[PDB]
């Protein structure tokens, strides 16, 4: 549920690593829209 | 009485586990002691706040005789000195404006 | 190899010896002559650099205001003395620890004693007071060594001009207190030479 | 109890020494030098006293 | 080889003597005080005269305490073991001047007053080393002023 | 066994490579204490004492880093990685470090004294070798603190392996100019000595070592 | 740990040829005093041209350096491979013995 206010550390929780390693912020890349304006600013 | 280790029954790391312990209890209880020294800076008044640092910097110092005691030890007591700065600051000649009177 | 020769005279009724076989042992003698005379060379060579201390500005125009001692002549000397006797007294115990100790008191005493000559006029060049200082560092070498070494020591006590009166003798017998002051500071350093 | 023994030892005994010393050298204090010089009796703290 | 304290160090030292391995024992002990002083230097140049004064106080003060530890522990253990101590002493004094010269690389003589005062601090238990500093002055007389 | 010990050699160069990158990037990290150094001053801030605390941190963890690195590993690799990466990143650290701000004549002595301190630091790692980034970057940032265009022609006709001479010459140009460009205020300035550094941009700068273009 | 996910490991970003390749040429003796500021400033300032220093940075000093734990790790394993390569690279005893 990575919106523009709840995308970083709730995705960085304990079992929220069941979301992807670079797809934690892009955990809704499994959706139509991926993560609402720059999904991919974490792996770098 | 954690690091009395005939080491190690973990063995993880080879004498580096308690660093993670007082690390993390530094971390979680840091932000709680932050507001507990910030809110609660008013409830850390220019009285035994001197005895608060006097009962913290000794315990910041005789630590392991040190092991990773940084961010709590430096940052916290740093902000405590900022509190004694502001408290003595308004307690300074603003509180001696009777001499202005 | 002596007991290997006696037990090598077992079946072996040759005679047993014929110590012209022990020419080898004489060779060992020569090997022993090459051995310690190697190292007692270099230490003496290092003690040759002893003369870099006491010639340069020591017994010069020397007030020498009662530093008890200040004898860097004798200090660094006896230091490296106790360094060699330090690092070899365990395995080579009562080797030339003792023998090279005695020879070190010799080469010490002789290469010492021929420095007082050029300042035989006994105040050179300021040494009216440092008469008693060279008397003091002269007295420093009474740590634990032998008596003929002390004979050449007291021979070098009479070496300079005064150094001929008995006033020097009983005067240094009064100057014994500052030597006792050096005999507690410094004590524990050269206490190993006892 | 153990902590009160510890800060008892340091706060009661040790800072009394490193403020009692130095007294030879001004400041420079409460640090590596007084760590080095104190180092006295009643440094015997951490052997058994809470362990 | 691990304890920063005294009591185990004292104890297992005299237990190592109680085995009768005293020379190895002393050498390990001096190595522990070497590593000790070594790591004590790891708390900090910030600016020079302070830093030197600090440095001398650590090294010489610990050596002097180590001498009382020595005559303490090695009760009637003779001249020889003491000579090994003189080895370690002279080593560390040389290491001190090496750390002095180790930043001459750019002084004021109050530094030297600190040093010679504390070396006479070693003459409180009776060991001169001032002459090494005299030759240090001698061959290092550039920024002593 | 040659593929095997070959691969172990490859892990050796990878690992010691990683250590040298770690110390070097600790340095280039540490130079960002200048970013920001809280407005490295314009023409002065006198006084102007000391000492940019982050650089003292760099000296500190550099010193302890070499302490433990001398503890664990063997000597020759430590002298290697520390020697090359330390001196080179010191020099280019000063080089890119020149791109800062308006400049201070007292702060020339400040950052000069700091740079001399770090020269004493990497010197304290090793100085018997060619510790010349002391000389190069000291005379080069001092040459930035030098504001004589005649010296700008004179130096770099004799010295200064200063391959960033576009930005280096434009920076000492921006340093005599950085004294000029706030010599007054409004203007700050008329750029007349920078008309002499537009001409000297063509002359004291674009007579650039027979590639006369800077 | 690369698998970037989620880290700009600028050390590992600085593991890029020819800066890594000439860095192996700078690991050859290491470099044998051809410590090229060409090479060092080029590669070591190349990814670090991103700010560059600079000025006014967008750059390092706790932006993704290796921690002290990982430092003591890497120092440990490099001490291990150093102790390995003599002892285990010795016995090649030509050529199948």
């Amino acid at each position: 549920t990575v919106q523009p206010e709840l995308l970083e550390s709730l995705t960085k929780e304990g079992h929220l690593a069941d979301i992807g390693r670079d797809i934690i912020q892009s955990y809704i890349s499994n959706r139509e829209d991926f993560n609402h304006d720059n999904f991919i600013n974490s792996v770098k | 009485d954690i690091n009395l280790n005939k080491a190690t029954e973990f063995i993880l790391v080879d004498n580096n586990y308690n660093s993670t312990n007082e690390f993390w209890d530094g971390l979680m209880d840091r932000l709680s002691p932050y507001l507990s020294y910030f809110i609660d800076e008013k409830l850390k008044t220019e009285e035994d706040m001197i005895k608060l640092k006097d009962f913290l910097c000794i315990y910041v110092a005789i630590l392991e005789n040190f092991k990773l005691n940084i961010e709590p030890l430096y940052k916290i007591l740093v902000s405590i000195f900022e509190k004694f700065c502001s408290v003595s600051l308004r307690a300074f000649d603003d509180e001696f404006q009777i001499l202005l009177n | 190899a002596f007991p290997n020769i006696l037990q090598y005279f077992d079946d072996a009724f040759e005679w047993n010896l014929a110590s012209k076989n022990l020419e080898l042992f004489s060779l060992l003698s020569k090997m022993e002559s090459s051995i310690f005379g190697n190292y007692l060379s270099d230490l003496k060579i290092n003690l040759r650099d002893t003369l870099e201390e006491k010639f340069h500005e020591i017994n010069w125009p020397m007030y020498t205001s009662n530093s008890f001692r200040v004898g860097d002549y004798i200090i660094e000397a006896l230091m490296i003395l106790i360094v060699v006797h330090s690092e070899c007294f365990r395995i080579g115990p009562q080797l030339i620890h003792k023998i090279l100790i005695e020879t070190q008191i010799f080469i010490a005493r002789y290469l010492f004693e021929a420095f007082k000559p050029y300042v035989g006029n006994l105040s050179n060049d300021g040494s009216l007071q440092i008469i008693v200082d060279l008397e003091f560092f002269q007295k420093v070498m009474g740590p634990l060594l032998e008596k003929d070494t002390e004979a050449t020591l007291r021979a070098c006590l009479q070496n300079c001009f005064q150094n001929d009166t008995n006033r020097l003798q009983k005067c240094i017998n009064e100057i014994n207190p500052i030597v006792s002051a050096n005999l507690k500071r410094t004590a524990i350093q050269f206490a190993a030479f006892s | 109890v153990g902590q009160e023994f510890v800060a008892i030892y340091e706060n009661e005994l040790l800072p009394q020494w490193l403020e009692t010393r130095s007294k030879m050298k001004l400041t420079n204090f409460k640090f590596n030098s007084p760590i080095e010089i104190s180092m006295r009796d009643e440094s015997f703290l951490a052997k058994l006293n809470l362990g | 080889l691990s304890s920063n304290e005294i009591v185990h160090l004292k104890s297992g030292t005299e237990n190592m003597i109680k085995l009768g391995l005293p020379e190895q024992a002393l050498d390990l002990f001096l190595q522990n005080r070497s590593n000790f002083i070594q790591d004590l230097i790891l708390q900090i140049v910030d600016n020079p005269t302070n830093y030197l004064t600090q440095l001398a106080v650590i090294r010489f003060q610990t050596i002097k305490k180590t001498v009382e530890d020595f005559q303490d522990i090695f009760k009637e253990l003779g001249a020889k073991i003491s000579s090994i101590l003189v080895d370690w002493c002279s080593d560390e004094v040389d290491n001190h001047f090496k750390l002095i010269d180790k930043q001459l690389l750019n002084l004021s003589p109050g530094s030297i007053k600190s040093s010679r005062k504390q070396i006479d601090g070693l003459k409180a238990v009776g060991l001169d080393f001032v002459y090494k500093l005299d030759e240090f002055i001698k061959k290092n007389s550039d920024k002593i002023r | 066994k040659f593929d095997e010990t070959i691969d172990g050699f490859k892990t050796l160069k990878f690992k010691l490579i990683t250590i040298l990158r770690f110390n070097i990037r600790a340095l280039c990290i540490y130079d960002i204490g200048s970013f920001f150094q809280n407005t490295k001053i314009w023409n002065m801030d006198v006084g102007s004492i000391e000492l940019d605390q982050n650089i003292a941190s760099l000296i500190s963890e550099l010193r302890r880093t070499e302490s433990k690195l001398k503890q664990q590993l063997p000597e020759k690799e430590k002298n290697s990685i520390f020697i090359g990466l330390d001196i080179v990143n010191n020099y280019a650290l000063i080089k890119g470090a020149k791109s800062i701000k308006v400049l201070n004549h007292n702060g020339i002595k400040k950052m000069l004294r700091n740079v001399n301190v770090l020269q004493h630091a990497y010197r304290n790692l090793s100085s018997e070798p060619s510790k010349i980034n002391m000389n190069v970057t000291m005379n080069f940032y001092s040459l930035c603190g030098s504001s004589e265009a005649e010296l700008f022609e004179y130096i770099k006709d004799n010295e200064l392996p200063h391959c960033s001479v576009e930005d280096l010459k434009t920076i000492l140009r921006l340093q005599f100019s950085e004294e000029m460009h706030r010599q007054l205020k409004r203007k700050e300035q008329s750029k007349e000595g920078a008309r002499t550094k537009i001409g000297k941009l063509k002359s004291k700068l674009n007579a650039v070592h027979t590639a006369n273009e800077k | 740990g690369t698998s970037d996910r989620h880290l700009t490991r600028k050390i590992i970003t600085a593991w890029l040829q020819n800066g890594i390749l000439m860095d192996q040429e700078q690991k050859i003796l290491n470099g044998d005093e051809t410590l090229f500021h060409e090479e060092s400033i080029e590669l070591f300032k190349e990814i670090p041209h991103f700010y560059q220093a600079g000025k006014g940075l967008s750059k390092s000093d706790l932006f993704n350096n290796l921690t002290l734990d990982t430092i003591l790790q890497f120092s440990a394993s490099v001490l291990w491979i150093l102790n390995w390569l003599p002892g285990l690279k010795k016995a090649i005893n030509i050529d199948e013995v």
